[PDB]
């Protein structure tokens, strides 16, 4: 009897970095997927393990956002079964993904000249993260036999690189804004319905 | 991505200043490009990262700058040990793109070449082949055409070529040409032509013999 | 010092297979982007592939389903498997840290050499390049047809060397390389002087001294 509040995930101001990507846990309303799909200004919009109208027909225990921005290129790595820098060590689908990958171009909104330089990626990191993991830290990267201890120089980097955008960049460098809609069914009440 | 490097050699000399441009296709981050010097049979030498930052224990001389799709390289009094092929990378993709490489090579004054033609020996011939070869000696500058003829039909797809590096006394170059015939195709032909062709000379000069 | 040490090249025949290491000091193979570039006869840097930190791997297109890029940790060593191996191939092989944005590739081991032919090892035979008939003459000798590279040419001994000039090989369609080796002198000197090329390929232990007059 409520409608779910995917327009403050879609339409909000400011995107999060995707290695601090944005998570909006969304319970207790109908969502309408159509409209989602209808607005038809996405670049890209790809379920996988359900169909946007069959699922306007169904019903699941709770429904994740997960908001960020990468760079063009990197779109198809939010994908399950992919690798690269932001599948590994930014933002990681599992391989039995049940849900929606949608993105579009937000170099209107997310580059300006000199350089935008909020948006940031981690380029280090010693392991890949598990699935719907998020790693926030930003202790200096050891890449050598010698401790760092928190000041960098030779094989001792600060993890994460900024994008930089500039709106003159090639397309698949500019800002991409990316939601991920994941279907969480629990043996619980369900609360998200069409 | 492409990366379009020029000039694809360039002459110099010492204490000089060099600009070597890199023209990326699109408009790429400046954090990208990197550029590296590479000397003959060795590996190559990291100059430049993020298209400006100096490599640590890299000479001042080195200067990087650009942006978008227009990056450059600057030597600004170029020292001997800077002879070299320099190349332009694109990094952070994989694949990543390299330039093509420009050769900063030492400059002096346009010298002709002096052209000679050898037949086949008798030794050679008996086993069935003929090579003939033309030497273009102490030119400059590198650019240098050969043209093989045989009773003046230009000849294509049967001569290989090779070139000395820069002479380290008088900075020319040097150039071997073979044509490889078989021994009867080589008997069927009475004239054989090497015809050059060079800024030092007026007129390209030809060096034959008749077979026989 | 910082350095990474290759080791593993060398001749294979076509379709064979070949492992390169390249063993890391100053650097931790397992905590870096590590890539393999090789660059073949004349040519540009070529990347051939990549293992990230957290393991990922990528490859050139032309390297893909024939080569296995691996690393040990506990021996510090970065591998390539190369199998299927083609002509192509023949290289100069180098390993090398990726920083990407962070830095450049800013260590490269010395390089590798992997030649990938169906020839034999086989001397050259060694052929005068004959003064002319009619200030300067030249002379020389062709060094042709021999397996593998290198060969060494030297001049009455190493009592000449002004005016030589001993060319770049060329690799024939046969698959034997092929050279020249000239030098420039006097004209009045053919009459009075000797004039023998040495020319030594030690892979087939051949040694042949030519000696080059008027004909």
């Amino acid at each position: 009897t409520n409608l779910c509040p995917f327009g403050e995930v879609f339409n909000a101001t400011r995107f999060a970095s995707v290695y601090a990507w944005n998570r909006k846990r969304i319970s207790n309303c109908v969502a309408d997927y159509s409209v989602l799909y209808n607005s038809a200004s996405f670049s890209t919009f790809k379920c996988y393990g359900v169909s946007p109208t069959k699922l306007n027909d169904l019903c699941f225990t709770n429904v994740y956002a997960d908001s960020f921005v990468i760079r063009g290129d990197e779109v198809r790595q939010i994908a399950p079964g992919q690798t690269g820098n932001i599948a590994d060590y930014n933002y990681k689908l599992p391989d039995d993904f049940t849900g929606c990958v949608i993105a579009w171009n937000s170099n209107n909104l997310d580059s300006k000249v000199g350089g935008n330089y909020n948006y940031l990626y981690r380029l280090f990191r010693k392991s890949n993260l598990k699935p719907f993991e998020r790693d926030i830290s930003t202790e200096i990267y050891q890449a050598g036999s010698t401790p760092c201890n928190g000041v960098k120089g030779f094989n001792c980097y600060f993890p994460l690189q900024s994008y930089g955008f500039q709106p003159t960049y090639g397309v698949g460098y500019q800002p991409y804004r990316v939601v991920v809609l994941s279907f969480e069914l629990l043996h619980a009440p369900a609360t998200v319905c069409g | 991505i492409q990366l379009t490097q020029s000039p694809s050699s360039l002459s110099a000399s010492v204490g000089d200043r060099v600009t070597i441009t890199c023209r990326a296709s699109q408009g790429i981050p400046s954090s990208y490009l990197a550029w590296y010097q590479q000397k003959p049979g060795k590996a190559p030498k990291l100059l430049i990262y993020a298209a400006s930052t100096l490599q640590s224990g890299v000479p001042s001389r080195f200067s990087g700058s650009g942006s978008g799709t227009d990056f450059t390289l600057t030597i600004s009094s170029l020292q001997p040990e800077d002879f070299a092929t320099y190349y332009c990378q694109q990094l952070n993709s994989y694949p990543p793109a390299f330039g093509g490489g420009t050769k900063v090579e030492i400059k002096r004054t346009v010298a002709a070449p002096s052209v000679f033609i050898f037949p086949p020996s008798d030794e050679q011939l008996k086993s069935g082949t003929a090579s003939v070869v033309c030497l273009l000696n102490n030119f400059y500058p590198r650019e240098a055409k050969v043209q093989w003829k045989v009773d003046n039909a230009l000849q294509s797809g049967n001569s290989q070529e090779s070139v000395t590096e820069q002479d380290s006394k008088d900075s020319t170059y040097s150039l071997s040409s073979t044509l490889t015939l078989s021994k009867a195709d080589y008997e069927k032909h009475k004239v054989y032509a090497c015809e050059v062709t060079h800024q030092g000379l007026s007129s390209p000069v030809t060096k034959s013999f008749n077979r026989g | 010092e910082v350095q990474l040490v290759e080791s593993g090249g060398g001749l294979i025949q076509p379709g064979g297979s070949l492992r390169l290491s390249c063993a890391a000091s100053g650097i931790t193979v397992g905590w870096n982007y590590m890539s393999w570039v090789r660059q073949a006869p004349g040519k540009g840097l070529e990347w051939v592939s990549v293992i990230y930190p957290g393991g990922s791997t990528d490859y050139a297109d032309s390297v893909k389903g024939r080569f296995t890029i691996s690393r040990d940790k506990s021996k510090n060593t970065l591998y390539l498997q190369m199998n299927s191996l083609r002509a192509e191939d023949t290289a100069v092989y180098y390993c090398a840290r990726d920083l990407g944005e962070a830095g450049g590739m800013d260590v490269w081991g010395q390089g590798t050499t992997v030649t990938v032919s169906s020839a034999s090892t086989k001397g050259p035979s060694v052929f005068p390049l004959a003064p002319s008939s009619k200030g300067t003459a030249a002379l020389g000798c062709l060094v042709k047809d021999y397996f593998p590279e290198p060969v060494t040419v030297s001049w009455n001994s190493g009592a000449l060397t002004s005016g030589v000039h001993t060319f770049p090989a060329v690799l024939q369609s046969s698959g034997l390389y092929s050279l020249s080796s000239v030098v420039t002198v006097p004209s009045s000197s053919l009459g009075t002087q000797t004039y023998i090329c040495n020319v030594n390929h030690k892979p087939s232990n051949t040694k042949v001294d030519k000696k080059v007059e008027p004909k």
